């Protein structure tokens, strides 16, 4: 039980994190209008 | 089988436990868990994790999470 | 109780890979050219 | 707990319209690598 | 290149194959036809025809066979329980043979017109185009359709040269196959009089053929050739198909509601006859007619016949069934056995109660008891629920009459109750369930399959009226406008 | 005009069906 | 338009009112008044029973 | 014994899914 | 030129409403169907076939006001105002729910003319007629429901009567008399109206997010004319963002608008032939293998067992009041209750 | 195109494709027995519905006998 | 006999094949517990 | 001949007299005026 | 008294490679009538 | 990826078919009597 | 109900064979 909550605690901190940090290397100018 | 009503009686929703496609279902989670959160390691075992109705409430979550996803990567 | 964290050894995670997470961002971050825009987004990447 | 018509009605409904529709498929397929 | 829902249309414009797949069609249900016949005639049982009868079997064709002088057969046994000496080559054996006999002829004219595709006939000597003359054709086939139903009214339905028709009584207790005498009143118009099916026949095919001479003889309007298509085979197939369904509706009508034509003793009983209570009523008046001549009850409700009886009974309702309840009504409630006799409850007082008949709506009907004024005196309680008129409390006794348990009065509240659940659906019957594992759900009748598929058939027809109408009205715009 | 017809088939039957509602109101019920 | 208009619009829903507030709307649907929908005697649920004798029946119920 | 075909009917539906996202006709101006 | 010629252009005129030969059939029977809809709602009473209050006149608001359908003693009569029921007694035709087949026949006849209108007004314009084939969908459900199952069941009573708690009544009193959501092709009805639904809404989004800015205006609805030759949105941006997303996107536009016109009228085909099947009680109300099952091992439960329960219960508890023709009396000891079970 | 005795026999009956009568012709005779079918049609359907009641004509299964 | 001039090919791109296969095994998906009973 | 025949023959009439001749009427009469 | 699945395995081997068959020469027809 | 060269057509005559409709009818009326057995 | 397999299986092989003589591919000189 704590190995398994430990488990989904990494994986959930993780996708969290790159999601967090990839919306913050500046997202907006990765469109098509960018020069 | 879980226990929805929280009265121990439970209630078949798997196709190896009797149930057809039309039948079939994820029974909701147990009424005496309410709307705690219900994750596996805050169950004493697997069995009373199932028996509980567990699994409703973590496919409810993702799938939850998972459209607010679908929504966002659609913007 | 504060996130769920029951026992300590859950601090680990929750500390560990956001951070190391920053770091890889760190060098994106030194990358850019920060310097002020005064723009409604920073087309510079 | 119906009888094997049951489960005839059930595989064989699911399978004789598939297979048409494949035949179908790879005819056409063969005359569009055919003609090209 | 063609979609797969448009390849039959390569012999929209090509006479011979045309021909060819209608001949093939037309062998196809041949073949079914011969083939549900064998198919039945393996699986009938002829060994109880009045508790056991076709409907109940689930036999579908049999009963078409029947109603127009096919009952012998070559195993020395008749639908209606007589022994045939000599069946004769028409027996629903020998009926099964010809209609795959027709199939496999069918099916090597059709080859051949496949084959020899291109025939002068088919060719316009004019334009030297392949052409149907249909205000002809039509002319020609209406004509042909005439004689053929002249024909079927003036020596089948009458007898002249033929076997007559199925004819019962009111209560579908003696019927049989024989000559109908035509009736050219107005009493030849109610569908309850097999009469009128004669002199219909008679009459429609002599109009039908001074009909199919006009057709013959005179050439369209222009303005009608032009308005209709005349010229195009798709408003004939979506005039067809029209006229099908418009059949197939009223043939649906027929069978639900009952006619001369559905007899009760080849398709079962209507749901209309239980709801009017149509054998029960006979069977009290039979019975009364019997007290007023001095027999006692006893003897009154053993001068009721088994089939009337069974007759009043609601698993012989068509409304009973269920869409994937597949199987004979054997295999829905038992094999019908002997009737148990009808069954009389009387509380401690000694009133009468009645168990009130369960509707045919209701999947579940509440077992309730009523007296002569209609006060509920006792009841079966919804399971496992505080009462105060329960059967056991009460004291309901019952005493049956006719049957097997003639004489017998019951006292125990376990078999009071029993025959009080079997008492709520019509008279009691003892049914075997081993023979063919039957679930206790009941099936439909032959009437009710009949009707749910010609039903769904005639709405899908309509369909394609509508759509095949717009094909031929709208061609020069199809695949695009300019 | 044809929609004059047609204009007052509803109208003729819809101002006296509004009468008769506003009547209904002050019904006692 | 607005001359015309001005005397029969008026009139029409009057006309409306009327029929309801004199009582000619029950009189023409059968429609029950709210003091007559039980009669002392028949203080149930009136009900037609038989399609081919409904006149008769419907004026024996609504004779009261 | 009806589980299996359930079960059957299911993953040949997903696979279905699996090969017309995967296996589709690809898009092209023409 | 000839009557008919003369007449016909006469009728086929460019009107603020066109009338054609079908609006001989459609506006006499539609009008008078609204109108006899109206009459029913706000006058005649349902107290003698019913007996119920369904009227203005009587109290009810929009939502319970309805033109009942004819009594159970009527059967399938078509309840002529001349007919031997009435016998030319308004009051007495009124009484009986007789306005209930005036509206119905008449209503019936109007949806035919309707089509027949979009029919005719197809083949004035030049286009190919695939509305009043859509059309056949609503028609269809019409039919199956108003017209067939009645005349499958014992009289007219257990039609749909015209009103909107009428309507919520008959879908419960359909789901306790029949297990209709059990029904595969109702379930087929509602698979096609959800994905028409669904359908109209993401591609009114996917037109109205691809669209090419024609305009330099913020607000874009000015930047379209009728009389364009280009297309107003972008195919290939659509196809592109729904292949990707999604996973299979539209390519063909003749192909996604044919499919929008397919879906909702398959669902509306198959709901009516459910309905048909319905009006001869032959029904999927139960699974044969879980009725048994739970007969013999009282601790297996399923909803579906739960919802046979339910509609045992709406049959029993309603029996009484929806067919007061059959004078059910039904003591509280026999009916159901969970707790007692 | 086969020439067949059958085929010979037959010829004439597919030999007018488009021959049409001018104007309306027999149009008013169709239409007037279209109209004595619809009051048939309406006639033997008001007997069957029951709200046509001839004498001698009992729309019931005791008529049988 | 002869050659026919009525002969058409006839073509069922992917995208119809998926959906054949699809409607296929959704109805029997569907119907699949309704057969069983 | 029943009241339920003596309803239907004017039954028929009222049909003739009140739908089809006053309608036909009118448009003969309008498309002929047009 | 037949066995059950027995009806399966003999319907479904008797089809399945019947259709593979036909379904081969289908294709190997369109590729010659698709050349010619 | 790309276009491969190893693919090749592949022929049924109808000389093959009829055998194999023939062997595959004649196995099943064989052994049809050992699976009903 | 074997029985119906067994004829229908006698006949598929029946009709097999006559589709054989009567459509095989006809033979030519190449
Ligand atoms: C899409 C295209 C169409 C577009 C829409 C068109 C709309 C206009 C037409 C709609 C109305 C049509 C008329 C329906 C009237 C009717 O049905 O009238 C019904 C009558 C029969 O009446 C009924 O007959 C039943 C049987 O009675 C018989 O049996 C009883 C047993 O007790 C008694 O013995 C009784 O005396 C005896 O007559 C019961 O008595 C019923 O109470 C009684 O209402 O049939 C008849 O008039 C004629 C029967 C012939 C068939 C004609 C209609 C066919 C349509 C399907 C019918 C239902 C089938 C099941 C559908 C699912
Ligand atoms: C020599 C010809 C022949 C004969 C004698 C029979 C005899 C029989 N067949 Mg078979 N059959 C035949 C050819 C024949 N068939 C062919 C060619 C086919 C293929 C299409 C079939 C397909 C077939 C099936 C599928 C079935 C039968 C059945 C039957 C039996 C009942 C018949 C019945 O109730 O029909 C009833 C027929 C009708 C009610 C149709 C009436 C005709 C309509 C009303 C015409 C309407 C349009 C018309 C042109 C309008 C006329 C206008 C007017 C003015 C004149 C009977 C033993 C049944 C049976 O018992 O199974 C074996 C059955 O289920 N037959
Ligand atoms: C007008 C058509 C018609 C009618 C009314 C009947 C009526 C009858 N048949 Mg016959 N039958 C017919 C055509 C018909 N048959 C044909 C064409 C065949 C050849 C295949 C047969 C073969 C046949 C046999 C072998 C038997 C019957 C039997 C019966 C009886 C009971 C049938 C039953 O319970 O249905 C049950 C029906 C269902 C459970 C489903 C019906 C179809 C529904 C509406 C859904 C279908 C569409 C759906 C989308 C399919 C999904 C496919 C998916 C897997 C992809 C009844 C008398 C039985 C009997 O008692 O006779 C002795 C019997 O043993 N019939
Ligand atoms: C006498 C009846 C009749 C006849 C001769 C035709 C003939 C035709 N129709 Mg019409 N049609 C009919 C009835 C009929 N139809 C009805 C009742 C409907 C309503 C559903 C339609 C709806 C319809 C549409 C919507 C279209 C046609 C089209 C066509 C043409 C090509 C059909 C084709 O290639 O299908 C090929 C079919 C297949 C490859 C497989 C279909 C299998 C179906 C889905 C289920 C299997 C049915 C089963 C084997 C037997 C049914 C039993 C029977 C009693 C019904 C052809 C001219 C098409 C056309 O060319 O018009 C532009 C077209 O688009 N028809
Ligand atoms: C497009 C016009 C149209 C159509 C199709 C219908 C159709 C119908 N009406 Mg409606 N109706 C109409 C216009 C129309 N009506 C108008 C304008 C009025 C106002 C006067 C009414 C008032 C009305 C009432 C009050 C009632 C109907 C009823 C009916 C139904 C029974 C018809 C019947 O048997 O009458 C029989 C008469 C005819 C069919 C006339 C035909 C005349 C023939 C063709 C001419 C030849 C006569 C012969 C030579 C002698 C039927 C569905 C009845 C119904 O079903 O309600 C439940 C009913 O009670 N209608
Ligand atoms: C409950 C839902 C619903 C309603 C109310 C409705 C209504 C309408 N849709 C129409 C059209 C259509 N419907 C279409 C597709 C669909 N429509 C659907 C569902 C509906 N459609 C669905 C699901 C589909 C998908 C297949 C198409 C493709 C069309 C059209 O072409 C047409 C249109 O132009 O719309 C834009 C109009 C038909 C006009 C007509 O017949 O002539 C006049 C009206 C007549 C004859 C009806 C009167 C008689 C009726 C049947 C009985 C009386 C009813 C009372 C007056 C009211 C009772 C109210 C209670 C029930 C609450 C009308 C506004
Ligand atoms: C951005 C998100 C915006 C959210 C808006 C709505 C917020 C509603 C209130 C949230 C309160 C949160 C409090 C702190 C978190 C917490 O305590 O967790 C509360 C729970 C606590 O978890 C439980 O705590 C119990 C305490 O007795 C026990 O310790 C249990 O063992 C333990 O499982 O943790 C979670 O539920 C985590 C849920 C998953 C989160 C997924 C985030 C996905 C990405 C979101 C966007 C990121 C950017
Ligand atoms: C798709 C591809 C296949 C298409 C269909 C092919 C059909 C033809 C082949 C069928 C073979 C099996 C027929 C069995 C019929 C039957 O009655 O099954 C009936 C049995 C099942 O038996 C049942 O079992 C149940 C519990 O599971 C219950 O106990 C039942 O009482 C019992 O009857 O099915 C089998 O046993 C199949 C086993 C097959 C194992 C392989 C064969 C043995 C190893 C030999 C391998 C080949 C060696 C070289 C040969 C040269
Ligand atoms: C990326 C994709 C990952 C897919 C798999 C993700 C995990 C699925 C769920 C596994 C699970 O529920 O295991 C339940 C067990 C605990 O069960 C409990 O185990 C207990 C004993 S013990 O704790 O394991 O010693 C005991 O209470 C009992 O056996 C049982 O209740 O949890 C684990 O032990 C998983 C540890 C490793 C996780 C790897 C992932
Ligand atoms: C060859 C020839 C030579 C000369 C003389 C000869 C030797 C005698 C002869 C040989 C002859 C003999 C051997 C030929 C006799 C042959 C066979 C037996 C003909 C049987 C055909 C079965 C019909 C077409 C069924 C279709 C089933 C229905 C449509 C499916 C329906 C289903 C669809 C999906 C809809 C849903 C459900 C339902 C409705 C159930
Ligand atoms: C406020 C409000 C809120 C929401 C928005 C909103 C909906 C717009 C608004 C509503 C406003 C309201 C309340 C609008 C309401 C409008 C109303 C009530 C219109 C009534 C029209 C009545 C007609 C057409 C009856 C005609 C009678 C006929 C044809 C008779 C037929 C006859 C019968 C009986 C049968 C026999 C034959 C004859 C004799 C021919």
């Amino acid at each position: 039980m704590f190995t398994l909550k430990i488990v989904v605690y990494t994986t959930v901190t993780l996708f969290v994190s790159l999601f967090t940090f990839g919306f913050l290397s500046n997202d907006a100018s990765r469109n098509p209008n960018r020069k | 089988p879980v226990d929805i009503d929280g009265i121990r009686e439970p209630v078949a929703g798997s196709l190896l436990y009797g149930n057809n496609i039309i039948s079939g279902a994820v029974i909701p989670s147990s009424a005496s868990i309410g709307i705690h959160f219900y994750p596996i390691w805050e169950a004493a075992s697997l069995d009373e994790w199932l028996y509980n109705g567990g699994p409703y409430q973590l496919i409810v979550d993702h799938f939850l999470l998972g459209v607010c996803g679908w929504i966002g990567r659609e913007w | 109780e504060a996130l769920g964290v029951d026992d300590g050894r859950l601090l680990v995670p929750l500390v560990l890979i956001p951070v190391f997470v920053a770091l890889l961002y760190g060098n994106f971050a030194s990358t850019q050219d920060n310097e002020d825009f005064f723009d409604t987004y920073d087309q510079r990447r | 707990n119906v009888s094997v018509a049951a489960y005839l009605a059930v595989l064989l409904g699911t399978f004789v319209p598939v297979v048409f529709l494949i035949t179908l498929f790879i005819q056409s397929e063969a005359r569009k690598a055919a003609e090209s | 290149g063609l979609p797969w829902y448009r390849v039959h249309t390569v012999v929209l414009n090509d006479p011979g194959r045309l021909i060819a797949v209608h001949l093939m069609h037309t062998a196809l249900v041949a073949g079914w036809a011969g083939s549900m016949a064998l198919y039945e005639l393996a699986v009938f049982d002829p060994s109880d025809p009045v508790l056991n009868p076709m409907w109940r079997q689930g036999m579908f064709v049999m009963p078409f066979m029947a109603r127009i002088g096919v009952t012998d057969s070559w195993g020395g046994w008749s639908i209606t329980g007589e022994s045939v000496a000599n069946p004769g080559f028409w027996s629903f054996e020998g009926v099964a043979l010809a209609h795959i006999g027709l199939s496999g002829l069918l099916f090597l004219a059709a080859v051949w017109h496949w084959v020899y595709w291109d025939l002068e006939l088919f060719r316009d000597p004019r334009t030297g185009n392949p052409a149907l003359d249909l205000p002809k054709i039509f002319g020609i086939h209406l004509l042909l359709s005439g004689v053929l139903c002249f024909g079927f009214g003036a020596f089948h339905v009458t007898g002249a040269w033929g076997p007559g028709i199925w004819v019962s009584d009111a209560y579908g207790i003696t019927g049989k196959v024989q000559p109908v005498a035509p009736a050219w009143g107005p009493e030849g118009f109610n569908p309850f009089n097999p009469s009128g099916v004669a002199s219909h026949h008679i009459a429609a095919g002599i109009l039908g053929f001074a009909a199919g001479i006009f057709h013959i003889a005179v050439r369209p309007p222009q303005r009608l050739y032009r308005a209709l298509r005349m010229g195009n085979i798709e408003t004939v197939l979506s005039s067809s198909i029209a006229a099908v369904f418009w059949s197939a509706f009223i043939t649906t009508g027929t069978m639900w509601y009952g006619s001369a034509t559905t007899p009760i003793e080849l398709f079962g009983p209507t749901r209309y006859q239980w709801d009017s209570g149509y054998f029960q009523q006979e069977i009290e008046r039979r019975v009364e007619n019997s007290l007023n001549e001095g027999l006692s009850l006893s003897e009154a409700w053993s001068r009721i016949p088994d089939k009337l009886a069974f007759y009043d009974y609601v698993g012989n309702n068509p409304a009973k069934g269920g869409l994937f309840r597949a199987g004979p009504m054997n295999k829905g409630d038992g094999i019908a056995e002997a009737w148990l006799g009808h069954p009389i409850f009387q509380d401690k007082e000694g009133r009468e109660l009645t168990v009130r008949r369960m509707p045919a709506f209701f999947e579940t009907f509440p077992v309730i008891l009523v007296d002569k004024d209609g006060i509920i005196r006792a009841d079966i309680p919804f399971r496992r629920a505080e009462s105060k008129y329960s059967i056991e409390q009460v004291g309901v006794t019952t005493s049956f009459y006719g049957g097997k348990l003639n004489g017998q009065v019951f006292t125990d509240a376990p078999t009071v109750k029993k025959y009080a659940r079997k008492a709520q659906l019509g008279e009691v019957m003892e049914f075997d369930r081993t023979t063919l594992e039957s679930d206790g759900v009941f099936r439909s009748s032959p009437r009710g399959w009949y009707t749910f598929g010609h039903a769904n058939f005639a709405l899908l027809f309509f369909l394609g009226h509508l759509w095949h109408g717009s094909r031929t009205l709208f061609r020069d715009v199809f695949s695009g406008i300019g | 005009t044809f929609r004059w017809l047609a204009i007052h088939g509803l109208a003729v039957p819809t101002v006296f069906f509004l009468g008769a509602i506003t009547s209904m109101q002050f019904i006692q019920r | 338009y607005w001359i015309i208009h001005s005397i029969t619009i008026p009139a029409l829903f009057v006309a409306g009112w009327l029929f309801v507030s004199t009582g000619l709307a029950y009189d023409i649907f059968g429609t029950p008044r709210p003091n007559e929908y039980f009669t002392q005697e028949r203080q149930q649920v009136p009900l037609v029973n038989d399609r081919f004798s409904a006149k008769q029946e419907l004026e024996d119920l609504t004779k009261g | 014994m009806e589980t299996l075909v359930y079960t059957f009917l299911l993953i040949g539906t997903l696979g279905v899914l699996f090969f017309a996202v995967f296996f589709r006709d690809p898009p092209r101006i023409a | 030129r000839g009557w008919f010629d003369l007449a016909d252009d006469w009728l086929k005129r460019d009107r603020f409403v066109f009338v054609g030969w079908s609006g001989l059939l459609l506006f006499p029977t539609s009008y008078l169907s609204i109108g006899g809809w109206f009459t029913g709602t706000t006058f005649v009473t349902s107290w003698y076939t019913h007996g119920l209050a369904s009227s203005y006149l009587e109290g009810c608001n929009f939502f319970t006001a309805a033109v009942s359908t004819p009594a159970n003693s009527m059967g399938h009569s078509l309840l002529l105002l001349w007919g031997p029921e009435a016998q030319g007694d308004f009051t007495r035709w009124c009484q009986i729910g007789g306005l209930w087949a005036f509206c119905a026949l008449h209503g019936s006849f109007g949806l035919i003319g309707f089509c027949l209108r979009q029919f005719e007004i197809a083949r004035l314009v030049g286009i190919r007629p695939y509305n009043a084939i859509a059309f056949s969908g609503p028609i269809a459900i019409f039919v199956s429901v108003f017209l067939m199952y009645p005349l499958g069941q014992a009289s007219w009573f257990f039609a749909p009567s015209l009103g909107v708690a009428a309507i919520f009544r008959f879908l419960l009193f359909i789901q306790g008399f029949h297990n209709f959501t059990l029904n595969p092709f109702h379930m087929m009805g509602v698979a096609g109206i959800l994905g028409a639904a669904l359908l109209c809404a993401i591609h009114g989004a996917t037109v109205q997010n691809t669209i090419f800015e024609d305009g330099d205006a913020a607000n874009t609805f000015r930047a379209f004319t009728p009389t364009q030759a280009e297309e107003t949105y972008s195919m290939v941006t659509a196809n592109r963002f729904w292949s990707q997303i999604f996973g299979v996107a539209f390519s063909n536009k003749r192909w996604l608008h044919f499919f929008m016109l397919f879906v909702p009228l398959a669902g509306l085909w198959t709901s009516a032939i459910g309905i048909v099947g319905l009006a001869l009680n032959l029904r999927a109300y139960d699974f044969v293998s879980q009725e048994l099952r739970a007969a013999e091992d009282p601790e297996f439960e399923t909803f579906y067992t739960k919802n046979i329960l339910l509609n045992e219960g709406i049959r029993s508890w309603m029996a009484a009041q929806d067919q007061p023709h059959e004078n059910f009396i039904f003591p509280e000891e026999v009916l159901p209750r969970g707790n007692a079970l | 195109a086969l020439r067949t005795r059958l085929g010979e026999l037959l010829r004439p009956l597919n030999s007018e494709y488009g021959k049409v009568a001018p104007g309306w012709g027999t149009t008013p005779i169709m239409g007037f027995v279209m109209l004595l079918f619809a009051v048939f049609l309406l006639i033997i359907l008001q007997i069957y519905n029951s709200s046509l009641i001839i004498e001698n004509v009992d729309v019931d299964w005791a008529s049988l006998g | 006999s002869g050659p026919n001039p009525n002969k058409q090919p006839v073509e069922l791109n992917r995208t119809s094949l998926f959906w054949g296969l699809l409607l296929i095994f959704v109805l029997a998906v569907l119907f699949s517990s309704y057969f069983f009973n | 001949m029943t009241p339920s025949f003596s309803a239907f023959i004017n039954s028929l009439l009222a049909g003739l007299f009140i739908v089809i001749i006053p309608i036909g009427t009118a448009l003969l009469i309008v498309s002929q005026s047009d």
